[PDB]
DNA sequence: TGCCGAGGCCGCTCAATTGGTCGTAGACAGCTCTAGCACCGCTTAAACGCACGTACGCGCTGTCCCCCGCGTTTTAACCGCCAAGGGGATTACTCCCTAGTCTCCAGGCACGTGTCAGATATATACATCCTGTGCATGT
DNA sequence: ACATGCACAGGATGTATATATCTGACACGTGCCTGGAGACTAGGGAGTAATCCCCTTGGCGGTTAAAACGCGGGGGACAGCGCGTACGTGCGTTTAAGCGGTGCTAGAGCTGTCTACGACCAATTGAGCGGCCTCGGCA
């Protein structure tokens, strides 16, 4: 059991800042669903990337090139 | 202060001013880092992470949900509704192609 | 006088080695030397990415393996890596 | 003490709500200076006023 | 000196059909690197065929099962959308002449 | 009423040709590209792949139209259903 | 000469389009809409296609002109080569 | 004496950075000596241009630096800087303000 | 010793330093435009890169890169880029 | 207290969609190339990537304390269902036009070709710049 | 009290210069194919209309979310271990460059057959009146 650590304040915080007013209760149990294959979908691609390099640690740089492969960038982690 | 808790579904706009003006990241470091370590050792096992790329990772993930729901608004709003349900979120992530 | 230089005849040759009796319209075979040719550059391009990732100045089967298997969606990758590791096993002896 | 200037802002929003005169992205209305443009949105803004 | 009659082609040495020789030459030419390793062009033929071998296989069988004899653009779209595996890798492409995957939203369907 | 668009849909998907008529189209193609320069040439090829990049757009916008119209329970697409799956999918804010 | 030639989408052939997408009844409204969505289309491929023409020193759009257009705005289209 | 190309076209942006970075990341076997000042003063003009209006949001939210908000701010509000990173996301950089107009009261 | 790493660091300082004299900026504001500086040279170059090969021309060049700026960059955006390479290059084979 | 209607059910009649048969010419194979130009074998060459190390940095694996997550009940705003109105989209119809076929024109242009010159890559030594670092200092 | 800014040293990079050689700008011939317009055709579309039915609306009733309440667990917070990851080296296998030989991939040709394309037929399937009985109200 790890998923449920996406508590439910937290998916409410993240629904208020992507400006919704109001959450049906529905939304917690499929959302962990969405978050769950986005997670899935860039590990899959870092981990090969950190694979092909050798090393085993996963680096800033393997997941900021698979969001990249994605069409889904990202600033900050030294693009 | 007069309003307070004034038409109940009001508090929730002070929390989108509050969640939108501020860059906190929204879920706890710690529960987020056990979801990826426990997710990436399906494929492969004893993996490490550097201490940043994990936060990558949550930075990626939370402006992805934010995205995701700005446009899950637009198809509760354009339904009619100012609640958003499972049937929005599937209509959005159809739309961007990413589920069917 | 020119050139056009075209994937068609062996996409044609492929053809008559899964489906001997078939057939393809040319605006068919206009339609695979554009995707076969997209393919390419989609993987080439990966690999070339993936070996500036890493700083190497060439790229070889482990890169172009890994490109693949980035890049192809699920079950054809792993039937895919068997095919390409079938042939470079093949070739190499 | 002087958090309540960062507080006022938000007081005031909070009265704009009531009122509901608000933008089109529910902000405070706040005043364009156009030294504060670019030349590229200077350029932008005077081929929209033509 | 002296060469072998026939020193036979990278493909069929490898045992493939598409142009080892050809993907070789599109590498270097192309300019992805500036060394381009004996064995990526074969492993990359080898995954062009693989892909065209299994696009091929789903769109004869639909053409047959569509009665024609020869692949038709139509024939192509009908394959490709049909498999969840190709549609994911072809996403973001139109056929040119293909149709569309024929479909009725179940909410328009009388009774 | 209400049955023969059901059978029009059935009609137009079996079918693979053109939906929009060459002249008119071809006619738009140059009275656009008429003011990013004068005087173009267009290879009577180009106005064709132009032709089917634009009708597989449109088909593939009212394709996601309808999923907004179903989801907003009516039946009839409108223009709050194209804003909407545009201003979703990206070529809008 | 040049017109405003818009008006050649005409509703029938946006009726066939959205019947090909199967849409079951369309409001009036959408036709001109469309036209401008349609517009806006062909204007951000066009404004590609001719600046790779400007660039070959060419005056003849090829169909490889619009092909790559259409490749860097994420709508790959195979059936014209390349 | 030396002098850098980049002083010489009038430039803060490295020329030969540039330069060297266009034959090494393989863009093809030959580069043009005006390509790398070409490039260099578009890279110079955009980095200008986002910090010009982040630094003027910073300014504007009483900020005596620049900190990833006020590069959101100017990426998001500008239509055209927006249609250029619709596809980026901004380490720690939240959001535009945007409340949705029907969620309003009457 | 481990070797220096590499960045824009420095120049986006010093743009910095002749548009806001008076203001700073965050090493997490520099760490997404040094980020910003690297994808936008990455696309420029990547993207001029296709033309030269449309065109069968071994040489990326300025005559070139003018395209990719004006495909890349949407409106005004792009013409302002376009002046600036102009007005770059016209200062640079004045000199040479 | 003898009847016939309302209601259900059966039979043949009848008009729409569907799968099938025919023939002609569009467009595929199947050429023979022929022909030329890639592709390959045989070389010799430089360098890049590999294999072996080890030192040092960055990540695992354990410690305290207040805030947030949870579960609680209340209640009200909202969604879902619904009835009824009437605006507008469908469906059919007629006539006009302009879309398509096609033909032939003639010009504008893409292209191939050959020349040749100035542009760039190569290498080299010199020198100045940018990175990493200590620590002053400002948010 | 930390996160940023400035001065010091140095090593790796940029520039000046020399140097060779081949990309592509250039001029022209060249034949292709596009833009053009004429003439013609009928299938398709614009405007008219009935009339249907859907969408929009007002209104009610049920239930699911916001909301404030109080409780306790678990996230955010710093040590000690050690396994890694980047340099740094020295080595060997790899790949390029090079150029004649000839296998094969192409264009165009001829030439042909045959697929499949429209147009025309012969079903099966749909929904529908003409005939018989009783269940049920009744003189």
């Amino acid at each position: 059991d790890n998923i449920q650590g996406i508590t439910k304040p937290a998916i409410r915080r993240l629904a208020r800042r992507g400006g919704v007013k109001r959450i049906s209760g529905l939304i917690y149990e499929e959302t962990r669903g969405v978050l769950k294959v986005f997670l899935e979908n860039v590990i899959r691609d870092a981990v090969t990337y950190t694979e092909h390099a050798k090393r085993k640690t996963v680096t800033a740089m393997d997941v900021v090139y698979a969001l990249k492969r994605q069409g889904r960038t990202l600033y900050g982690f030294g693009g | 202060k007069k309003p307070h808790r004034y038409r109940p579904g009001t508090v929730a706009l002070r929390e989108i001013r509050r969640y939108q003006k501020s860059t906190e990241l929204l879920i706890r470091k710690l529960p987020f880092q056990r979801l990826v370590r426990e997710i990436a050792q399906d494929f492969k096992t004893d993996l490490r992470f550097q201490s940043s790329a994990v936060m990558a990772l949550q930075e990626a993930c939370e402006a992805y949900l934010v995205g995701l729901f700005e446009d899950t608004n637009l198809c509760a709003i354009h339904a009619k509704r100012v609640t958003i349900m499972p049937k929005d979120i599937q209509l959005a992530r159809r739309i961007r192609g990413e589920r069917a | 006088r020119s050139r056009k230089e075209s994937y068609s005849i062996y996409v044609y040759k492929v053809l008559k080695q899964v489906h001997p009796d078939t057939g393809i319209s040319s605006k068919a075979m206009g339609i695979m030397n554009s995707f076969v040719n997209d393919i390419f550059e989609r993987i080439a391009g990966e690999a070339s990415r993936l070996a500036h990732y890493n700083k190497r100045s060439t790229i070889t089967s482990r890169e172009i393996q890994t490109a693949v298997r980035l890049l192809l969606p699920g079950e054809l990758a792993k039937h895919a890596v068997s095919e390409g590791t079938k042939a470079v096993t093949k070739y190499t002896s | 003490g002087l958090g309540g200037q960062e507080e006022e802002e938000e007081q005031r929003w909070l009265d704009a709500l009531e009122k509901g005169e608000l933008d089109d992205n529910g902000d405070l209305k706040k005043e364009i200076n156009e030294r504060l443009l670019t030349a590229r949105q200077r350029a932008l803004l005077q081929k929209a006023r033509s | 000196g002296k060469a072998r009659a026939k020193a036979k082609t990278r493909s069929s040495r490898a045992g493939l059909q598409f142009p080892v020789g050809r993907v070789h030459r599109l590498l270097r030419k192309g300019n992805y690197s500036e060394r381009v390793g004996a064995g990526a062009p074969v492993y990359l033929a080898a995954v062009l065929e693989y892909l065209t071998a299994e696009i091929l296989e789903l769109a004869g069988n639909a053409a047959r099962d569509n009665k024609k004899t020869r692949i038709i653009p139509r024939h192509l779209q009908l394959a490709i959308r049909n498999d969840e595996e190709l549609n994911k890798l072809l996403g973001r492409v139109t056929i040119a002449q293909g149709g569309v995957l024929p479909n009725i939203q179940a909410v328009l369907l009388p009774k």
